[PDB]
């Protein structure tokens, strides 16, 4: 199934739209653009970053312990 | 006479869309148009002739399938609407040139 005309029921909502040949494709691209991206980054760092640094630390350590385990001093 | 008598400033035509969605009504109304030249333009006559060729339709019209206008005829044959009408609304220097129609929810696409 599918099809427009049979999706669902909606009432009382107006939608104003504009021809693409009437507006610009990049309104305030950097002006509003960058602030947004920072915001999105902020919104997600605490959830995305922590596991990755946890891997990073385990990666560099695990590497050092490997290299330094293959040498001997006394005994 | 004298001071305080303004002229009319031209009106910018925009070319956009306004969809008021309301599934509680049983037939959809749609009105599309491009920008027309306006009252004085000689071009109006030719515009009016092409419109006449597309014409109008209403479900009480006698003669459906045999109508001259392909729009009307296809409309009548496949029951794609309840009515339609071309138009040419003239204002000074601008206007609305297009058609309006009334149809079932599953026929808007085809009619368009």
């Amino acid at each position: 199934g599918r099809q427009f005309g049979h999706l669902t029921r909606v009432r009382h909502v107006i939608t104003y739209s504009l021809s693409p040949f009437e507006q610009r494709a990049f309104p305030h691209y950097f002006s509003k653009g960058i602030p947004n991206v920072l915001r999105r980054t902020r919104a997600c760092i605490l959830r995305v970053a922590p596991p990755f640094v946890a891997f990073y630390l385990v990666y560099t350590w695990g590497t050092q312990e490997f290299e330094k385990s293959k040498r001997k001093n006394p005994a | 006479d004298e001071d305080a008598v303004p002229t009319l400033s031209p009106c910018r035509f925009t070319g956009s869309q306004i969809c008021h969605r309301e599934d509680g009504l049983p037939l959809a109304h749609v009105a599309i148009a491009v920008e027309g030249p306006g009252w004085a333009h000689p071009d109006n006559v030719a515009l009016q002739v092409a419109n006449a060729i597309i014409g109008h339709y209403d479900c009480t019209y006698g003669g459906g399938a045999h109508l001259s206008s392909p729009l009307a005829s296809i409309a009548a044959t496949n029951k794609l609407c309840q009515s339609f009408q071309t138009f040419n609304i003239c204002y000074a220097d601008t206007g609305l040139l297009g058609a309006h129609f009334v149809c079932d929810h599953m026929s808007i696409d085809d009619m368009m």
